[PDB]
């Protein structure tokens, strides 16, 4: 699982994160998931099923499945969207890979 | 809902220890049970998981045959058990599960711990 | 109101803990429960958008509603105070409807959902099972996990089945 | 011998939201809010409404020097950033609002 | 010259809906003002070729 | 939810363009689609009712919203903001959760039309036509343009093709 | 909308003046009319909880609209028409639209029960009566009043007038 | 919907009475009428009730035999009829049905006539 | 049919009347109803079907069936509540007997 | 086709016009449509298939069926209701017959 | 959506002339069409309709052996064809169609051209 290391934004911009396996393609059935995480707190789930946001998440996170790589839109991103953001990738029901963390920076 | 971890510390390198996590709030008979580790630097690691009848336990490469998950429905408490500890598995150490509504989810992990530190030195 | 939950199927499930809507099968190699994975992630879908609709529609914005005046201002303050409860009734009635409209739809489209299950399974088996009435089917045919996964998954072969099953009809 | 059932669909991009489902794309739509105004002050109820260029409703009122440039009856009163033209001698002008309320809308 | 029953201070508004987006001070029988961006109304079926 | 729209039906026709909802035949003669004209027109005058309710009953009325304080009347400035503010959020929310009733109440009538459209022509066919699943009827007697005329009116003559479908079933 | 009331069955019965939803039987012993109470009672606590629900969540205040100022005050007058207008404008609005929605659902609310009893009624007697299509069943197998009693009930005993339906069938 | 009693007074013990009870705002054909007594110092006793259809009529025990009940639905009448009348039937009599949303509700009486006094008395 | 002869409340408070019979249980089928009089007015419909209230029946009234006997439970005991309250319990659908009456007082 | 050569309607008030056929019954299967045209503009539809009113026609415009023709009522004529009225009525689907317009005046 | 017309002028008696409709907004093969005149005093007198599919066209008693409509769908077009005109067929000419919510409704015509001046004079 690829990530990119690190990207950058400006406040009230948008951004687009990417997964992606390294030997094959991302479908549906993988189920991809986006993590936010905070140096000093456990990790926060943003989206799930490539669609799914849960309750509580704020509506500029969206998901999607572009060409062969899973993708994390934020649109008018703030400055408390400075953080690492870790992608997960399902192989069966509780299998699963993290991908490396991709370090964002509002400016 | 909440999960709290316990047991972890400093352990010799070669050694063994046994990370306990609680569940409060809902039955752990209705639920999954996942281990992740993360290193102090570096990103997030899957060790395994145990599924919610507790049949099917599914490890990750550096994990298996090292480490084992159980879970007691009956105390609402999942146990991962280290037996192989080496110089590497100093980490940050999460409990953590998929409820939405009420019930479970295997794909997703909403529900985390505050995790627990081991270290493994010989210092 | 579609009569699943509280209708023809009388009761609910508490071992099936893996969804919301599912399967309870019984074979010759042991009886389970399956629950169903799309049916219950699409309800949590809709769901999750509906109270994300009810919260974050509501658009705040910053507000001092305290005011103070003197004794010679009554006719002010009883202006205020007339704002104040005018607010205050509109969104307690709106309040106590929409929860009480949006219980009504929630329950509902569980209700639909199961019904909706159920009539998928009903259609693909046809006369190859019997309805016993409660929300089960016997089959006329002896079939495995094998054949029970296809119907759950909704690949189920009726011709492959039919002849066997036409015998024991 | 065949009967099917079906429903019409086109190649609309409309879309609607539901609160179940966003982003939910329809074959037709009516929109319940307008955002385009024509950029154009005009008539209310028939009658043009009383434009002060220079001035303002003090101004016109006490008839200053720089308004003789300037109808027996009006819909509102429209002023202007730079209506700076009124009380031209300093002093004050009492209950000016409620004047400027009383002589909004003349017959 | 025109004829409007809706004025605001950037332009006249054609009062045959019910919401506005404009502007919130208004002069005449105005549509009401709300604080949103699209606000359309479902009358056919959904599109599923 | 019913479960024909994006369900037992899995999708719409481009080719027809004669009404929402109707029938598609294939005979011997040719195949061809046709609407229904009544559902269709009564689906069309209630969405128009649903439109009509919407527009026409906010009764609104001549106004002057802005008003002018000078800087000893501040609290009044502020009363005035918070009525201003209060109308605009009430509105707002009302709006919003308005709009997002009507649209799944519209949707669930178009699938419901559907549906009803279904169960009266295999009320009216019974067991001289096969339910493939897909939302078809084949028929276990071959009839011509008059008879799927007839079904689409609503006069099918079961008892006439009775004996010719016996033989084939 | 479910395709009962004003659907498959096509009008209400005059006769029928113990119930809202009921049974029309004709056996050689006679012809006659049942309510089924159950539903009814049903229905009738539904729509009286959704009256009480309109009625009893107002939760008024005592106040005194009418206020008193002088020619120098028009401002402040404004202020309190405006406050006025917009009150009267949000309760018409709400007011007019909840009545609107709720006569609808309760309409479908009626259409639900009609067609659940109908179904209910359909999987209990299952293939031992004949479905005319009006909403009515010709039974295959002469029974009594005993019968339908437990047809009204829940109590059919199909096993028992099988056999006796498969002849004539 | 209301009711309204007439045909009490002064009786004879010994003698007999007739009491009608008028409806309006409702037919007759659809609905059920019952009929009760409330003694002057104790509580309500049922005296009998007549069916939607008028083919079934149940009394009870302190009427059974005496009290007859008729009900003629084109006048959108019901009349009680008492025989054999004892000083222990000095009472308020009333005819109840029960409405609800236009239907009969045979266990509910929410529909009540103001009364009638009935006072049988040998002075 | 068995009711006590009276109870006391206090303003605010909560009370639970007891209908019983003499020689049997009470259930659903009997469909206990409850009756609320003033001395010069005709009764009132409180309580039908153990658990239904009449539109226009304040909502403190509730009822249902408690061991072998039917209650009706007054919570938020006002002044108006000072009346007396019977009990009807049905044998069949028309035959119907009702206890004696429960003088309830407010204090 | 036949209509009433003019009528005359006073402020606030309501009125009827008639269209009916020469040589026959006006019934739903002819769709009686009807048409306001001012004499410098493009007809509009107001009424269709007897009863159904298109969307942005003021609620004050009826249709219905009585004996055997059509009626069209206008209850609380305002000055902008002063026209020209058609109908039309249909044979078969795409077959379509005017009549002779009715010049309805506001006084 | 939008019909404009155009093709109108001037034309000899006797002669031919070709008008044509151009729709916006919408398709043609998901609409019919109808061609219906009015005098400069006088009423509306309907000439002819195109079905949806194009298969079936109607025309009326006084445009029956002259008058041919067709249409295009792929330039979203549809034609009136006027031969031997006389004097009679001065009028000023109309497309009209019916669409409600993005469908056809065949016996409505709410959609309405501006409409085009046909004069036809010998002088």
């Amino acid at each position: 699982v690829i990530q990119e290391p690190a990207m950058s934004v400006s406040p009230g911009g948008t951004v687009t994160l990417t997964c992606a396996f390294r030997s094959g393609s991302v479908t549906t059935s993988n189920y991809p998931s986006w993590f936010q995480q905070t140096p000093g707190q456990p990790p926060r789930l943003l989206i799930y099923n490539t669609n799914s946001r849960p309750t509580g998440v704020p509506s500029r996170f969206s998901g999607r499945i572009s060409g062969n790589k899973a993708a994390l839109t934020i649109t008018g991103a703030q400055t408390e969207d400075e953080a690492d953001y870790f992608c997960a990738l399902y192989k069966t029901a509780l299998n699963v890979r993290f991908g490396g963390g991709t370090h964002l920076t509002v400016l | 809902e909440k999960l709290v971890e316990s047991g972890g510390g400093l352990v010799q390198p070669g050694g063994s220890l046994r990370l306990s996590c609680v569940g409060s709030g809902f039955t752990f008979s209705s639920t999954y049970i996942g281990w992740v580790r993360q290193a102090p630097g570096g990103g997030l690691e899957w060790l395994g998981s145990i599924s919610v009848n507790g049949d099917i336990t599914d490890y990750a490469e550096s994990a298996e045959g090292r480490f084992t998950i159980s879970k007691d429905n009956s105390q609402n408490m999942a146990w991962l058990q280290m037996n192989s500890l080496r110089t590497e598995d100093t980490a940050r150490y999460y409990c953590a599960t998929g409820r939405f509504f009420g019930i479970v989810v295997t794909y997703a992990m909403n529900l985390w711990g505050p995790g627990v530190e081991v270290v493994v030195s010989s210092a | 109101l579609f009569g699943a939950i509280a209708g023809f199927i009388e009761g609910g499930w508490t071992g099936m803990v893996d969804g919301w809507y599912g399967y309870h099968h019984q074979n010759e190699q042991g009886s389970g429960y399956a629950a169903d994975l799309k049916s219950t992630q699409n309800a949590i879908d809709k769901i999750t958008n509906k109270v994300n609709s009810v919260i974050e529609k509501m658009n705040t914005q910053f507000t001092a509603v305290g005011k103070e005046f003197n004794h010679l201002e009554k006719r002010i303050e009883n202006l205020n105070k007339k704002v104040d409860d005018g607010f205050l009734d509109i969104w307690t009635y709106n309040a106590e409807l929409l929860v009480l409209l949006e219980n009504e739809r929630t329950l509902d489209y569980h209700d639909s959902n199961v019904k909706n299950l159920y009539e998928k399974v009903r259609n693909q088996l046809k006369n190859n099972a019997k309805e016993i009435g409660n929300g089960c089917f016997e089959f006329y045919h002896k079939c495995d996990n094998t054949c029970m996964e296809s119907v759950k998954n909704g690949t189920y072969d009726y011709p492959k089945y039919s002849e066997e099953a036409k015998l024991n009809r | 011998d065949t009967l099917c059932i079906g429903y019409h669909a086109n190649n609309s991009t409309d879309t609607v939201d539901t609160v179940l489902e966003k982003n939910v794309t329809v074959t037709h739509s009516v929109n319940l809010l307008e955002d385009k105004h024509n950029g154009k002050l005009c008539k209310l109820r028939g009658v043009a409404p009383l434009h002060l260029g220079k001035c303002n409703i003090a101004g016109w009122i006490l008839g200053n020097p720089e308004c003789e440039s300037l109808a027996r009856s009006w819909s509102y009163i429209v002023e202007t950033s730079n209506s700076d033209n009124g009380t031209c001698y300093p002093g004050d002008f009492i209950n000016y609002e409620e004047l400027r309320e009383q002589l909004s809308s003349v017959s | 010259d025109c004829n409007t029953t809706c004025q605001t201070p950037e332009g006249a508004i054609n009062t045959s809906l019910p919401f506005q987006n404009v502007h919130p001070i208004t002069i005449g029988k105005c549509p009401k003002y709300v604080k949103s961006t699209k606000l359309r109304l479902a009358t056919g079926l959904r599109n599923v070729p």
